[PDB]
């Protein structure tokens, strides 16, 4: 290939447009991650090591320093110890690991969603590295729960329709809402 | 060095070999959108031919800066 | 995604800059250009959950749908009927009370 | 312009990089479609004419190459023929 | 060539004009952020005023090397 | 100037110095990855020790052309 200096020292700085682009931050918020960088007032951190970004929790005092980034993207600072995977599944900062449930993929970041065949892709909220053999499925792989594969895109809609005020979010053909016309029509369940 | 712009700093598409002229003795150094490239590693100099020969075949409208020797 | 969550409390400049809250969802402020987040906020605190106010940005269209007139008939019931059919169904008990 | 490197044959890295950032893969893992290239082992092929970036189906057997690659993302290959955009819908790798 | 630094290595923005030493002739090259720029191209010199016309305006802290012959 | 290319043209990774051969009385010039750094500001030349300080240390792999003078 052509010296374009998109490789290792010589492409931090465009590497690190790429990634403030992805994350709508600005080039000077992003950090590459070694033994002793102070990573306050940054507002991404990047692994050379594994080339995944993620996005560094608020609130870090100033003049804090890193010790280690283990590949679940744990990092370990002066003041602490922050799951950056936990930061981005809370932030749906999500990588699609390529292949899928058919063909077999290990989840290294709790980030990390493996696609299905119902095109549908699913995190694990277990276990750091959930490993999962060629031909699973969610429900092989450990089921679809809480604890276990949980589907991103309609996360937060599904969780919020499984609380007691789902059904007052769903109108009928008359205008009113699921939860009025079960209120509507429990007489008969009472007479039962 | 000479400096040896190749078709007027808009290559074609699909160059990989390019023609320096006489006088050109060396190709120490090529210049392909503000890349330096080195002897062998980004393309080779024949001297019998006078043709350089790329590491990548050029796009279109790619800027090659030839120094010749 | 502005970096932040509500819980840090984020200012939001662009109609498009979605806000992270505790539960994983991003809501988008459809009030006012330079909406001001205070720290330890949640969306209903900070204007509540509405369309002039802040609004879940993965499920939004789904549940705009939904809210129509057409949403009990998407929603299959465990016999193959929708919801709308089963309530069209069990109206017998409304009419007669 | 500025003669920045981004153009043509001296932009294959930093495009690279850009499509790995992008798909969240490695930046040796995206390879540029030609007429010849082996696509085994690479996770994320790049469309220079579309300037489409699409993520290839893994189990490609190793050596394989590709011969075309048509305007709808149909690549053919050694081995048979990928409809490289259902397999993005799939991955919901939307453009 | 007589390798001269723009503004310490930092511009400060909005500059689409340069202007080099005396003792400068001819400007053959630019390298704005380690990009060569080709005289005609990304730049040209006047020797009357001995000044760089930059295609672009140059940024806040652009680093601009001017070659000076 | 003498080109002096650093291990082959791909560093051994955490490289922060690099030596120069002795003809080397000054290092105007430094091309990592195809970008020219200036003395001072991307590397500091030592000429007692004749070893070359560099801003970054070099990763595995990297391409750096050591202009001698």
């Amino acid at each position: 290939l052509f010296s374009q200096g998109g490789k290792g020292s010589a492409g931090i700085l465009t590497n690190k447009q790429a990634v403030a682009r992805h994350f709508g931050v600005k080039q000077s918020e992003v950090v590459y991650f070694s033994v002793g960088v102070d990573i306050s007032g940054y507002k991404v951190i990047y692994d050379k090591t594994t080339q995944r970004a993620y996005s560094l929790p608020i609130g870090i005092p100033a003049g804090t320093t890193a010790i280690s980034l283990s590949t679940a993207a744990v990092l370990v600072h002066s003041q602490g110890s922050v799951d950056l995977g936990a930061v981005a599944v809370l932030r749906k900062e999500y990588v699609t690991i390529p292949g899928d449930f058919t063909s077999g993929a290990t989840i290294q970041v709790k980030n990390e969603i493996l696609t299905h065949s119902n095109g549908a892709q699913y995190r694990w909220a277990g276990a750091v590295p959930k490993v999962v053999p060629a031909g699973s499925t969610p429900a092989s792989s450990g089921g679809i729960s809480a604890s276990a594969w949980i589907e991103v895109t309609g996360e937060e809609l599904r969780d919020e329709l499984a609380t007691t005020g789902g059904a007052s979010q769903i109108g009928t053909s008359d205008g009113k809402t699921v939860q009025q016309w079960i209120i509507a029509n429990d007489s008969a369940n009472y007479r039962a | 060095y000479i400096p040896f712009v190749f078709n007027n700093g808009s290559a074609a598409g699909g160059e990989t070999t390019i023609v320096v002229p006489d006088y050109t003795i060396g190709v120490p150094e090529i210049y392909v959108e503000g890349f330096r490239q080195q002897v062998g590693r980004g393309f080779t100099f024949n001297s019998v031919n006078l043709t350089v020969t790329l590491a990548q075949p050029l796009e279109q409208g790619d800027e090659v800066v030839l120094m010749l020797s």
